[PDB]
């Protein structure tokens, strides 16, 4: 701008983050526990013990 | 809010009543043992000696 003259921006932008699209993750061993949180499983174990 | 630790505390609270019951039973049995001990331990009667011995053995087994 010190040596030329600009116009008002015709397109405003900024820095941003590019990532690879999340894919269907390869199922993990012990993915059969995913429907319930770990805390539920531990409470189940200790309720079994207590009962 | 409800969590794993709170459930552990609830279960331990329920199970500590059992420990209270056990210790109360202990002290009652030992009070009976003291009533037998501090009381005269004469075993002149064979039947009385046998009864006292079997009571002691039963309480020990319990």
């Amino acid at each position: 701008e010190e040596v030329i003259d600009f116009s008002k921006p015709f397109m405003s932008l900024g820095i941003s983050i590019m990532i690879k699209k999340p894919q269907k993750s390869k199922p993990g061993v012990f993915s059969f526990l995913d429907p319930l949180a770990y805390e539920i499983w531990m409470c189940i174990v200790f309720a079994y013990i207590g009962v | 809010a409800f969590t794993f630790a709170a459930f552990c505390y609830m279960l331990t609270l329920v199970l500590c009543a059992s420990l209270i019951f056990f210790v109360i039973w202990h002290i009652i049995a030992f009070d009976e043992l003291r009533t037998d001990f501090k009381n005269p331990i004469d075993q002149g009667n064979p039947a009385r000696a046998r009864e006292r011995l079997k009571n002691i053995e039963r309480i020990c087994c319990l």
